Parts: structure tokens; C-alpha cells; sequence
């Protein structure tokens, strides 16, 4: 006799994503040597941590000092869908996973002249209230103030503080408010700093994670 | 980089670069950005039946101008160029006498204005750069880059390795490196800034190797 | 955390700065070799088609992600829904070969026919871009021909990527890009 | 390696299943990501 | 119960080139002894190295001394498709592989009479210029000069110097010029050598390799 | 490297002579046993056909390469697309045997029916040529017969070749033989 | 040996899968290729 087998129904269907490997046919082929080719990357999120890309505020990456005093320079949604991200590598990447968790880094590089000085504040407004339009109200959230000097750049981490352990990259229609709060960045004062640009970029944080790959897009 | 004396009102962070019999001092460095690697792959492949050679003489500085940065040109204004472009001297001579060749780049871009200007440029080098969209200027930082910002520095320095799907190229019809410079913050001039900024480049072909000597009429 | 911004040297702060506590991650899903290791439909137009990965949709996960690199290497796996005999030919083969059956030709066994093919270009690696635009003849994995080619899919195995290129999402109309997400039936 | 999860080894030799690479002579962004400064650069109070 | 199996779809299709082996039926058969049959060969390229075949210049294998002085005796494309190869074993073989790499050997046997003396030069003109028609221009490429004497034959290797690690045996329509340059063979001078034949053949070099078998031909 | 040309003794110089550096090769693909170990269509005309390897096309890789040797040995594997019962008979069997079923007869199971058959001639080896033209009766691997024989393929296993014979390509019209090679879709 | 790449051995005995050879009493071109002269025969300068 030969070995009796049961060909189970509902098993064997093709599947665009199965973890097997097709049989081969053309063998004994030897690839040209590619030892030490520059710039290899192993996991996207590495480049995402290493290279911060720019945020957008109506066609521009920077924010402009309207005038001296307590002005709210910017305020936005904490979603990878956010309009301000859009041109951002992080968002372009996140668009292929349903969920995420993690810290996001904001970078503020002051571009002004040597005689231009300013002081800023950035805060993370968790949901539950409405994003305050002035520092003194925002002074109660996790925030950080800082002035200009020799060091052009200032980095700041946006904390993952949510009910669930993961959250969606995607944005639901039913959501009016950004499920994860906002981050508003103010100016406290300045002098001779009007007109001057404070270009901002964002990179992935250390514990930032992307999970559950999905292909929702046109074709 | 760093300098002494103590502190002062002027500049420091001095750095001298040298390729061949050519130097380039800069009392306002911000360091040097390194390419996609620290050392090029094997310079002697099978594709050259090991008839390749290297020329130390080529590895020297050569200057070439870029453009004038003025307050007019605002965000995204970009000036690109593919290296080598028109090559002169020793380096140039190689291209006319060898069928195939390879080398990386030592680029030092210098936008000399004055510390009272505002504004900021982004200088990068790109592999196989083929026309970026407006949106993807925002993700230009994925390339070996370095900013020039008047309050801080005058010079941007980036060193980069040769790349390509081929160990050796025919520059006469494929160059991988494209040096670009883009405005990110339009130039501010204020009371005492400089009216406009002239942007130049100091370049050196690094680790130049050539193979396949061609015939010659002169 | 102030830095000299011009430097271009990476900086990554943490919630620890204000008192938080950075956690753990498992970026398995964001692993190159892994994400690209799946099938993607490629638009076949004739009953013969040259195998090229650049033909995946530029907004499709695989194609979007492949294009997020400038140079790449990988082996191939293909799934063709075809009729009659399917014949494959290696990179650089005279097109006339597609008709010959002593070349890797697979008979029909529907629905699809699945194969594993070796990277077969003559370069050390291939490219996504090129400035020397329109990509070179040689950037292929061979070609396929069958009396009828209803559908074609490809899968990149052993993927290696070099030098990152940008990757953009959708430009939202308003403040964020809202849309319908998989939800349970209302009831 | 990639999206592959069979516990038993391929029935076919690896010389046929894949292309064999040759060498002549762990990588980059990975290294670069890690070399990221994460301190403070200042002088901390409290 | 019996052993549950999943008959995977897209697996099992015939395939003219698969690495398996059909089941058998007629067994216990013993072949007549063929121990030590002369002239066995194991790999084609061995015979290709061992036996150089002839090149062709309009129906003939040799080249003829037109007249005394700087004459260009021959010049041709470095492809296994080249008209001069054609009758060549190397080409007849290469016709079944898409790619190759390696050194090719050229052999020049002077057939003249004892009173006929000549001096020749052979060079490999890599692509990028146009094949020079006179030694002094060609003197700048990898070349080799040599005179006649007791030794009839002179061998010379044609170097694989290309951008890629492999190249095509085949020739594309779009290629105007021979992707791999040419080899021109001159005469520098001679005396009483006019009329005399310099028959040339070509053999495979040591590091010469043929890869990626293909069947493109009529039936 | 001057040699006495008349000698006929092999000579192989190297790039080292002028300063180059000879590299490595992997002539796996140019290995006899290997190249010939694939299927080749053979033109069947009746519903019964004697198995003979000389019937492969003289310009087909296998047939071209088989003919590049003068004497050969090998076992066979066959793939027949047929109808009804397929019967095989060993070299030297009276043709009348093809009708008998107690001989290796395989029932139908479409599409093709694949078998492994032993070299069955009575010579120590067989030949490609012969000067004692038209090849002898005995140079076969037996014969096959089935109610219907739509198609027939053969594969040489364990191939051994002796004494090389020539092998020519195409005679080009011009300076080289240019043609269309597998390339990516223009776009 | 030839174009064969199964890692597991044939289910059938080799006595049935193939024809068995008999002997009565590494080869040629292989040897001949190697015996090829590759030097110079002259006297080299520089």
C-alpha cells in the first residue's frame, strides 16, 4: 500500500500574503557581488528616526513671527493624517499601517539674524477640553519654554497618552476632534524678531512603533 | 570643530580641509556630513579585469559657482547640478582618456553673506535625482545634507561615496550625484544684512579610479 | 534639548526629559524584507509581458515602499492566471525565445501558476531612479509569455534597499483627512 | 527572513530555490539612527 | 484518522525545466560497460579553452598583407554575435546563454615563407571613441606589438572591461556600436611579406564564463 | 606569448601578461550533464513513435548541444500528452508489442503523463554521427504508442558526451547580428 | 548531478529509477584544457 492522506477542504487556496515559497525552476544562478554598498537601510522606522522631515503651514515649513507678544504661532491635530504632517515622511509611511504607539519628535530651528531674539513655548494638549489660544491656559499641560541663542535647534517629544495601548494612524469620519489632542506652539515675546522664520520638522521617537500593514489607496 | 582665545563676538569652530595641494580653511564650520557610508565598496571588481588604476592627482579642489540668493526667491526655490558637469584640468583629462571611471565627492558649499541676514539654505547631494515634486522638497532631508543659516554658519560641508548599479560608470552618459541647494527660509536682509548672497562650491573628486584606456589623436 | 541645527546630525529626545518613561517597540512590521514580501498585481496588457517591479502601482504599499529606496536587490516569486503554456525567459534573452518551450515553460493547472525565479540582471543591484527620465533595458527579471495572460502578480523575496527616497500620503483638504474605517454593523 | 514562516526546511536545495550571492572584499541607517544625541546639552536644575 | 494535507493551488504544474525526476516503471536494467571511452568532455567551456576555432573575414580565416607599411589588417566588434566570430565555436556555444564575463584569446599564426618577415600590433579599443585606423592613435589603448620568427603563433587576451559584471552574448537592435568596443589588428611593416597569410583563431580564456541558458532560435 | 603554432598543443594566455588580473568563474551552466537535463519537444507524426534523441531540433539548445558531441549515453525521462493507454516498449522489441498492455502501459491522467526510462540500447554508447548517412535501427530508447499522441517531450538524464563536434550560430548579414531582446515596457 | 535539486532521496530504489552501469577493466578535455601553456616563452624586460 501507499501512504493514506486526507486532502482537507478549505486549505490550499492561493492567498496573496501566505508565508510559503513557490517551487523553483531556473537554478544554479550566481549574483554579482554587492558587498558594502553605501546607504543600506534595514527597517523604515530607522530612517524615520534619523531624518526628520518638515511640517507644513500653507505651502511653507516654517512659522513666522507675526508680531511681538503672546501670539499662538501654530496649533494642530495629533494624527498622522493631519494637514500639517502631509508632506512628512512619518505620515507618508504611517499611511500603510492601521495602528501605532510611541513618541513623536518635533524640531524647531530658528532662522533669524544675530540681532533677532525670541522666546517660545510648546505644549501637548490632551483631549477633553479645547486647545487654549494663549500660554497661561496652556501652561497647565505638559509644556516647554525656551529662548534663542547659539543653538539654532530645539527638539521636543510628543507623549503617547491614550486610553488604549495602540491608536489609529487613519482618521475616522465620525471623529470631529483629533482623537489624540493637539500640540500648540506659541511665542512668548521677541524683539527685532518679527518676520523671522522658525522652521519645524518631525522625526520618529525611540519607542515609536508602527503595526498592522494595510493597503488602502487607489490601485 | 572648536577654537580658543576664550569666547568672543566673532566666529570660531575652525576647520581646514585638504585634498591634493589645495586647502580650505573656515572659521565657521558646523562639522561635515558623511554620505551613505564611511568607505567605498571594493575599488577592484571583476568588471575591470583588474586593469583599473587610481589617480592621486585628480583628487584636488576645483571651484564652480552656483547662484545668487536674494530675498525674492522664497521657499522651495532650488538650484540643482549633476557632478561632474563640465570638468576641467587633470580630473577633466581623465574623462577624455578612459572609457570607465568612478569617484565620490568632497563638497564644501559656501554662501558668504553676513551674520545679520536671516534666512536659511539646505544643501544636499542626491543619487539618481530625477526632478522632485513640490511636495517632496519637504522630504529632502533623507539625503546627505547640511544647513547654512547666517546666524550660525557660512559653510556647509558634505563628503559622499561613489554609488551606482555599476562598480564603474561612463560619466559621459550617467553620473549618479546631483548637488542641490534649496531655500527653506527666504533670505532676510534687515538693517545691516548683506543685500544678496553669492553661493559657490569647492569640490574635490574623491578616490578617483579609471579603467580602459581609449585611443587618442592629440 | 538645544542642538546646533545646521549640523544635520540626528537628534532624538525622549519623554524622559520631562519625566516620562520611554517604552518598548516591535517594529517587525516596518521591516523592509518583510513588508515587501507579498504579492502585488501588475497591469498586464498583452499575452506577453516583461517582468519589472517598477510596474507596481506607485501608491500601492509595495510599489510605494519600493520607490522609497533608490537601489534594490531581490529574488522573485510570480503568480500568473494564464491559459495554455506559460514560458519564462531570463533577463537579456532575445524576445524570440518566449515561443520556445525548452525554456522554463509551465503547463496549465488552474487557477494560477506560481513560480520562484532568481534575480537575473547583470548589475550588482538595480535602481528605482536613474540620471543617465526612463529606466534602462537591463533593469528586468526576464519576461513571460502565455497564449493568454488574464492576471499577473509578483512578490519580492530577500529584498535589500539602499538610500531612502521620499514617500508621500494624501494631501488633506481640511485640517486632517477623515474617512470611513472598518466598523461593526450598527444594528 | 521576510514574510516566511514554515518551520520545516525547503524540500528543494537552496541552490535552486534562490540565487546565490557572491562576495568581494549589518548596515547604515540602522547605525545612524542609534548615533542620535538624546541628552540635554545644557545644565539641569531640579 | 489519517494524515491531513493541504493541496496547495499553483503548485504541481508540469514545467519543462523542473529539478525533480519522474517515477519509473521498467527496472533492474544493466548497461554495457563503458569504462575508459576516449575523448570524454565534462563541461563545454573546457573544449572551448583547449581548441581555438577560426575567425572569418569574408569567407576566409586568415588576413592578408595588403602591402608594406602602416595598414589596418582587421577591426571588429567585441560581441559573440560579431560577423567575424560566426563560424567560431565560442559563438556557436555562446548563442545559448544570455550573459557572459571573461577573457577571450586571439591567436595569430603567420603562414608566410622563410624569407617573409613582418611586424604586427593588436589592440583592444574600449568604447567611448571611434576605433582608430592607424597604430599611433591605437598605441594608447591596451596593445601588443610583435614580429615573425621561429614561432609561428602569438596569443593575446581580450580583457573584460565593462560597467556591469556581466554582459550579453546577444546583440540588441538599439545598439549601433558594439557595447564592448573592438579589437583592431594592424601591420606595422614587412618586407617580402605581401600576399602572405596571418590566420587567426579564438579560444576561451581561463576566467571566461557563460551563464543563464536560453533557447531562442527557430524550433 | 609566442608558441610553435603547428604543434596543436593548447595555449591559454591571461590578462596577467599585460598587468591585468584573471578572476573566478562558475561554469555550472556550461556543464554537460546539466544543460542537457531538460525537456525538449519532439515532432510526433503518428499515434505511435520510436523514441530517439536525434529528433530534437538541430538548432534547439538540447539538440544543438547533443550534436556537439559524437558519442553519448543517458537515461530518459518522457512527458507525453496523449489519450487512452500509453504503452512503452524496450529497444529491439517487435513493433507488434506496442499493442500489448502487459508492457509498461500507463493509463490516462491528464494533462501529460511523465515517466523515467532506462537507457535500453545494446551498445556501450550511442552516436550522433556514423560512417558505416543514416543512423542504425538499434540507436533508440524503445517506442511508444497511445490511441492519440498530441505532444511529446524528452529529457536526457545522466548524460555523458564524447568527442566534440562543431556547433554554429547564425551567419550575420552585417557586422554583427542585432535583434530585439527582452526589455521593460516603454511607458 | 544534472538539473536535479531535491534534498530528500528518491522514494524508489536507484535500481528502478535508473539503469545500473557495469564496469570492465574523471576525464579528458578537462585534463587537456589544464595542460595549456600560459607563460611567455621569451625573456621579459621591466
Amino acid at each position: 500500500g501507499i501512504f493514506p492522506v486526507a486532502c482537507s477542504d478549505g486549505y490550499g487556496n492561493m492567498v496573496t500574503t501566505d508565508p510559503k515559497t513557490a517551487d523553483p525552476a531556473y537554478g544554479k544562478v550566481y549574483n554579482p557581488p554587492r558587498t558594502a554598498l553605501p546607504g543600506r537601510f534595514t527597517n523604515y522606522l530607522d530612517v524615520a528616526e534619523a531624518c526628520p522631515t518638515f511640517l507644513m503651514f500653507e505651502n511653507v515649513p516654517y512659522v513666522s513671527t507675526r508680531t511681538d507678544g503672546q501670539r499662538l504661532l501654530a496649533k494642530f491635530d495629533v494624527s498622522l493624517a493631519a494637514k500639517h504632517m502631509s508632506n512628512t515622511y512619518l505620515a507618508g509611511l504611517a499611511q500603510y499601517y492601521t495602528q501605532y504607539t510611541g513618541t513623536i519628535n518635533l524640531h524647531f530651528m530658528f532662522t533669524g539674524p544675530t540681532d533677532a531674539k525670541a522666546r517660545y513655548m510648546v505644549a501637548y494638549v490632551p483631549p477633553g477640553m479645547d486647545a487654549p489660544d494663549n500660554p497661561e491656559e496652556a501652561a497647565h499641560c505638559i509644556h516647554a519654554e525656551w529662548d534663542t541663542g547659539l543653538n539654532s535647534k530645539f527638539t521636543f517629544s510628543i507623549p503617547y497618552i491614550s486610553a488604549a495601548d495602540y491608536t489609529y494612524t487613519a482618521s475616522h469620519e465620525a471623529e470631529t476632534t483629533c482623537v489624540q489632542g493637539w500640540v500648540c506652539v506659541y511665542q512668548i515675546t521677541h524683539g527685532k524678531a518679527d518676520a523671522d522664520a522658525l522652521v519645524v520638522s518631525a522625526s520618529a521617537g525611540k519607542d515609536f512603533e508602527l503595526r498592522l500593514p494595510v493597503d488602502a489607496r487607489q490601485q | 570643530d572648536k577654537k580658543t582665545e576664550e569666547t568672543t563676538l566673532l566666529e570660531d569652530r575652525i576647520l581646514t580641509t585638504r585634498n591634493g595641494h589645495t586647502t580650505s580653511t573656515t572659521q565657521s564650520s558646523v562639522g561635515v556630513t558623511f554620505g551613505y557610508a564611511t568607505a567605498e565598496d571594493s575599488t577592484s571588481g571583476p568588471n575591470t579585469s583588474a586593469l583599473e588604476t587610481r589617480v592621486h592627482q585628480a583628487e584636488r579642489f576645483f571651484k564652480m559657482a552656483l547662484f545668487d540668493w536674494v530675498p525674492s526667491q522664497n521657499f522651495g526655490h532650488m538650484h540643482k547640478v549633476v557632478l561632474p558637469h563640465e570638468p576641467k584640468g587633470v580630473y577633466g583629462g581623465l574623462v577624455k582618456s578612459y572609457a570607465y571611471m568612478r569617484n565620490g565627492w568632497d563638497v564644501e558649499v559656501t554662501a558668504v553673506g553676513n551674520q545679520f541676514n536671516g534666512g536659511c539654505l539646505l544643501v544636499a547631494l542626491v543619487p539618481e535625482m530625477g526632478d522632485i515634486s513640490d511636495r517632496e522638497k519637504y522630504q529632502l532631508t533623507l539625503y546627505p545634507h547640511q544647513f547654512i543659516n547666517p546666524r550660525t554658519n557660512m559653510t556647509a560641508h558634505i563628503t559622499v561615496p561613489y554609488v551606482g548599479v555599476n562598480r564603474y560608470d561612463q560619466y559621459k552618459q550617467h553620473r549618479p550625484w546631483t548637488l542641490v541647494v534649496m531655500v527653506v527660509a527666504p533670505l532676510t536682509t534687515n538693517t545691516a544684512g548683506a543685500q544678496q548672497i553669492k553661493v559657490y562650491a569647492n569640490i574635490a573628486p574623491t578616490n578617483v579610479h579609471v579603467a580602459g584606456e581609449l585611443p587618442s589623436k592629440e | 534639548t538645544t542642538t546646533t541645527g545646521e549640523s544635520a546630525d540626528p537628534v532624538t529626545t525622549t519623554v524622559e526629559n520631562y519625566g516620562g518613561e520611554t517604552q518598548v517597540q516591535r517594529r517587525h512590521h516596518t521591516d523592509v524584507a518583510f513588508v515587501l514580501d507579498r504579492f502585488v498585481k501588475v497591469t498586464v496588457s498583452d499575452n506577453q509581458h516583461t517582468l519589472d517591479v517598477m510596474q507596481a502601482h506607485k501608491d500601492n504599499i509595495v510599489g510605494a515602499l519600493l520607490r522609497a529606496a533608490t537601489y534594490y536587490f531581490s529574488d522573485l516569486e510570480i503568480a500568473v492566471t494564464h491559459t495554455g503554456k506559460l514560458t519564462w525567459v531570463p533577463n537579456g534573452a532575445p524576445v524570440s525565445a518566449l515561443n520556445n518551450t525548452t525554456n522554463p515553460t509551465a503547463y496549465h493547472k488552474g487557477p494560477v501558476t506560481r513560480l520562484a525565479l532568481p534575480y537575473t540582471a547583470p548589475h550588482r543591484v538595480l535602481a528605482t531612479a536613474y540620471t543617465g527620465a526612463h529606466l534602462p533595458t537591463s533593469f528586468n527579471f526576464g519576461a513571460v509569455k502565455a497564449e493568454t495572460i488574464t492576471e499577473l502578480l509578483v512578490r519580492m523575496k530577500r529584498a535589500e534597499l539602499y538610500c531612502p527616497r521620499p514617500i508621500l500620503p494624501i494631501q488633506p483638504t481640511g485640517d486632517r483627512h477623515k474617512q470611513p474605517l472598518v466598523a461593526p454593523a450598527k444594528q | 527572513s521576510g514574510n516566511t514562516g514554515s518551520i520545516i526546511n525547503n524540500y528543494y536545495m537552496q541552490q535552486y530555490q534562490n540565487s546565490m550571492d557572491t562576495q568581494l572584499g549589518n548596515d547604515w541607517f540602522s547605525k545612524l539612527a542609534s548615533s542620535a544625541f538624546s541628552g540635554l546639552f545644557g545644565a539641569l536644575l531640579a
